[PDB]
Protein backbone atom coordinates (compact mmCIF):
# COMPACT_ATOMS: atom_id res chain seq x y z
CA UNK A 1 0.00 0.00 0.00
CA UNK A 2 1.62 3.21 -1.23
CA UNK A 3 -0.22 5.33 1.37
CA UNK A 4 1.49 3.43 4.21
CA UNK A 5 4.91 4.69 5.26
CA UNK A 6 5.92 2.37 8.11
CA UNK A 7 8.01 3.61 11.03
CA UNK A 8 8.14 7.32 10.17
CA UNK A 9 8.18 10.02 12.83
CA UNK A 10 5.67 12.84 13.25
CA UNK A 11 8.07 15.47 11.89
CA UNK A 12 9.09 13.44 8.82
CA UNK A 13 5.43 13.06 7.82
CA UNK A 14 4.84 16.83 7.84
CA UNK A 15 7.92 17.38 5.65
CA UNK A 16 6.67 14.83 3.10
CA UNK A 17 3.12 16.20 3.05
CA UNK A 18 4.72 19.64 2.84
CA UNK A 19 7.05 18.55 0.05
CA UNK A 20 4.05 17.40 -2.02
CA UNK A 21 2.41 20.83 -1.79
CA UNK A 22 0.00 20.81 1.20
CA UNK A 23 -2.78 19.73 -1.17
CA UNK A 24 -6.30 19.45 0.22
CA UNK A 25 -6.99 15.81 1.06
CA UNK A 26 -3.34 14.71 1.03
CA UNK A 27 -2.90 11.90 3.55
CA UNK A 28 -0.62 9.09 4.68
CA UNK A 29 -0.62 6.32 7.29
CA UNK A 30 2.28 5.57 9.62
CA UNK A 31 3.05 3.63 12.78
CA UNK A 32 2.77 5.64 16.00
CA UNK A 33 3.72 0.08 19.25
CA UNK A 34 0.40 -1.44 18.15
CA UNK A 35 -1.03 1.92 17.06
CA UNK A 36 -1.01 3.86 13.82
CA UNK A 37 -1.41 7.52 12.89
CA UNK A 38 -3.41 8.95 9.99
CA UNK A 39 -1.74 12.20 8.94
CA UNK A 40 -4.06 14.40 6.89
CA UNK A 41 -3.67 17.89 5.41
CA UNK A 42 -6.55 20.37 5.54
CA UNK A 43 -6.29 24.10 4.81
CA UNK A 44 -2.49 23.69 4.68
CA UNK A 45 -2.53 22.31 8.25
CA UNK A 46 -1.52 18.76 9.14
CA UNK A 47 -3.61 16.84 11.67
CA UNK A 48 -2.76 13.47 13.22
CA UNK A 49 -5.34 10.86 14.23
CA UNK A 50 -4.41 7.92 16.45
CA UNK A 51 -5.69 4.51 15.31
CA UNK A 52 -5.81 1.91 18.09
CA UNK A 53 -6.53 -1.84 18.01
CA UNK A 54 -9.13 -3.53 20.19
CA UNK A 55 -10.66 -6.98 20.60
CA UNK A 56 -14.32 -7.79 21.27
CA UNK A 57 -15.92 -11.25 21.05
CA UNK A 58 -12.74 -12.72 19.60
CA UNK A 59 -12.40 -10.32 16.65
CA UNK A 60 -9.64 -7.72 16.41
CA UNK A 61 -10.46 -4.32 14.92
CA UNK A 62 -9.10 -0.80 14.53
CA UNK A 63 -10.84 2.39 15.58
CA UNK A 64 -10.25 6.13 15.82
CA UNK A 65 -13.23 6.83 18.13
CA UNK A 66 -12.82 4.14 20.81
CA UNK A 67 -15.22 1.63 19.27
CA UNK A 68 -17.85 3.82 17.60
CA UNK A 69 -16.57 2.85 14.13
CA UNK A 70 -14.61 -0.36 13.61
CA UNK A 71 -12.48 -1.73 10.76
CA UNK A 72 -10.85 -5.10 10.13
CA UNK A 73 -7.67 -3.48 8.78
CA UNK A 74 -6.10 -0.15 7.89
CA UNK A 75 -7.03 -0.54 4.21
CA UNK A 76 -10.73 -0.72 5.11
CA UNK A 77 -10.41 2.37 7.32
CA UNK A 78 -8.77 4.26 4.45
CA UNK A 79 -11.33 3.25 1.82
CA UNK A 80 -14.28 4.13 4.08
CA UNK A 81 -12.86 7.61 4.74
CA UNK A 82 -12.42 8.29 1.01
CA UNK A 83 -16.22 8.50 0.68
CA UNK A 84 -17.36 9.42 4.22
CA UNK A 85 -15.86 12.21 6.32
CA UNK A 86 -16.67 10.71 9.71
CA UNK A 87 -14.59 12.49 12.35
CA UNK A 88 -12.32 13.91 9.63
CA UNK A 89 -12.61 17.52 8.39
CA UNK A 90 -12.31 16.36 4.76
CA UNK A 91 -12.14 13.26 2.60
CA UNK A 92 -8.96 11.36 1.79
CA UNK A 93 -8.37 12.55 -1.78
CA UNK A 94 -4.65 12.14 -2.55
CA UNK A 95 -2.05 9.67 -1.32
CA UNK A 96 1.38 10.57 0.03
CA UNK A 97 3.65 7.93 -1.49
CA UNK B 1 -38.06 5.78 5.52
CA UNK B 2 -38.18 3.90 2.23
CA UNK B 3 -41.84 2.91 2.00
CA UNK B 4 -42.16 -0.87 2.04
CA UNK B 5 -38.70 -1.40 3.57
CA UNK B 6 -37.31 -1.40 7.11
CA UNK B 7 -34.69 1.33 6.56
CA UNK B 8 -34.70 3.74 9.52
CA UNK B 9 -32.49 6.84 9.30
CA UNK B 10 -32.84 10.62 9.90
CA UNK C 1 -17.94 -7.79 -8.28
CA UNK C 2 -20.60 -8.98 -5.84
CA UNK C 3 -21.41 -11.99 -8.05
CA UNK C 4 -18.37 -13.77 -6.55
CA UNK C 5 -19.92 -13.82 -3.05
CA UNK C 6 -22.16 -16.62 -1.82
CA UNK C 7 -24.40 -14.20 0.11
CA UNK C 8 -25.48 -12.61 -3.20
CA UNK C 9 -28.55 -14.32 -4.66
CA UNK C 10 -29.40 -12.15 -7.67
CA UNK C 11 -32.94 -11.35 -8.78
CA UNK C 12 -35.07 -13.23 -6.25
CA UNK C 13 -38.41 -12.11 -4.84
CA UNK C 14 -38.98 -10.99 -1.25
CA UNK C 15 -40.95 -14.13 -0.35
CA UNK C 16 -38.14 -16.29 -1.74
CA UNK C 17 -35.62 -14.55 0.53
CA UNK C 18 -37.74 -15.29 3.61
CA UNK C 19 -38.04 -18.93 2.53
CA UNK C 20 -34.26 -19.23 2.09
CA UNK C 21 -33.56 -17.69 5.51
CA UNK C 22 -36.16 -20.09 6.87
CA UNK C 23 -34.37 -22.98 5.16
CA UNK C 24 -31.12 -22.19 7.00
CA UNK C 25 -32.60 -21.96 10.51
CA UNK C 26 -33.67 -18.33 11.23
CA UNK C 27 -30.51 -17.60 13.22
CA UNK C 28 -29.87 -14.02 14.30
CA UNK C 29 -27.50 -12.33 11.86
CA UNK C 30 -28.41 -14.61 8.95
CA UNK C 31 -28.48 -12.38 5.88
CA UNK C 32 -28.41 -12.27 2.10
CA UNK C 33 -28.26 -9.64 -0.64
CA UNK C 34 -30.52 -9.73 -3.70
CA UNK C 35 -31.15 -7.60 -6.76
CA UNK C 36 -34.22 -5.42 -7.12
CA UNK C 37 -36.76 -6.69 -9.64
CA UNK C 38 -37.99 -3.25 -10.77
CA UNK C 39 -29.96 -1.03 -10.42
CA UNK C 40 -30.90 -1.27 -6.74
CA UNK C 41 -30.43 -4.05 -4.21
CA UNK C 42 -32.10 -5.33 -1.05
CA UNK C 43 -30.36 -6.63 2.07
CA UNK C 44 -32.51 -9.27 3.79
CA UNK C 45 -31.59 -9.88 7.43
CA UNK C 46 -32.92 -12.10 10.22
CA UNK C 47 -33.21 -10.55 13.69
CA UNK C 48 -35.21 -11.94 16.62
CA UNK C 49 -36.66 -14.62 14.31
CA UNK C 50 -38.10 -11.91 12.02
CA UNK C 51 -36.95 -11.15 8.47
CA UNK C 52 -36.45 -7.46 7.66
CA UNK C 53 -35.50 -5.94 4.31
CA UNK C 54 -33.28 -2.92 3.64
CA UNK C 55 -33.22 -1.08 0.32
CA UNK C 56 -29.85 -0.23 -1.27
CA UNK C 57 -29.83 2.50 -3.91
CA UNK C 58 -27.02 3.86 -6.12
CA UNK C 59 -26.00 7.46 -6.81
CA UNK C 60 -23.05 9.25 -8.41
CA UNK C 61 -20.87 11.96 -6.84
CA UNK C 62 -18.62 13.73 -9.37
CA UNK C 63 -18.07 10.70 -11.58
CA UNK C 64 -17.86 8.12 -8.77
CA UNK C 65 -20.83 5.83 -8.11
CA UNK C 66 -21.72 4.80 -4.56
CA UNK C 67 -24.32 2.71 -2.74
CA UNK C 68 -26.26 3.70 0.36
CA UNK C 69 -29.05 2.54 2.66
CA UNK C 70 -29.66 6.00 4.20
CA UNK C 71 -29.90 8.21 1.09
CA UNK C 72 -26.22 9.16 1.00
CA UNK C 73 -25.37 9.53 4.70
CA UNK C 74 -23.25 6.35 4.67
CA UNK C 75 -21.58 5.53 1.37
CA UNK C 76 -19.88 2.49 -0.16
CA UNK C 77 -18.12 1.90 -3.47
CA UNK C 78 -19.68 -1.56 -3.85
CA UNK C 79 -21.79 -4.15 -2.05
CA UNK C 80 -18.79 -5.98 -0.59
CA UNK C 81 -17.67 -2.86 1.28
CA UNK C 82 -21.25 -2.42 2.50
CA UNK C 83 -21.32 -6.03 3.73
CA UNK C 84 -17.98 -6.17 5.57
CA UNK C 85 -18.49 -2.76 7.15
CA UNK C 86 -21.76 -4.06 8.60
CA UNK C 87 -20.09 -7.20 9.98
CA UNK C 88 -18.40 -4.97 12.59
CA UNK C 89 -20.62 -1.85 12.70
CA UNK C 90 -24.40 -1.91 13.12
CA UNK C 91 -25.09 1.39 11.39
CA UNK C 92 -28.84 1.59 10.82
CA UNK C 93 -29.25 -2.18 11.24
CA UNK C 94 -30.67 -3.76 14.42
CA UNK C 95 -27.94 -6.42 14.51
CA UNK C 96 -24.66 -7.41 12.88
CA UNK C 97 -24.35 -9.57 9.76
CA UNK C 98 -23.05 -12.73 11.44
CA UNK C 99 -24.05 -15.65 9.18
CA UNK C 100 -24.12 -16.00 5.40
CA UNK C 101 -27.24 -17.40 3.74
CA UNK C 102 -25.66 -19.23 0.81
Amino acid sequence: QLWFHGRISREESQRLIGQQGLVDGLFLVRESPQGFVLSLCHLQKVKHYLILPSEEEGRLYFSMDDGQTRFTDLLQLVEFHQLNRGILPCLLRHCCT
Amino acid sequence: KFEGYDNEFP
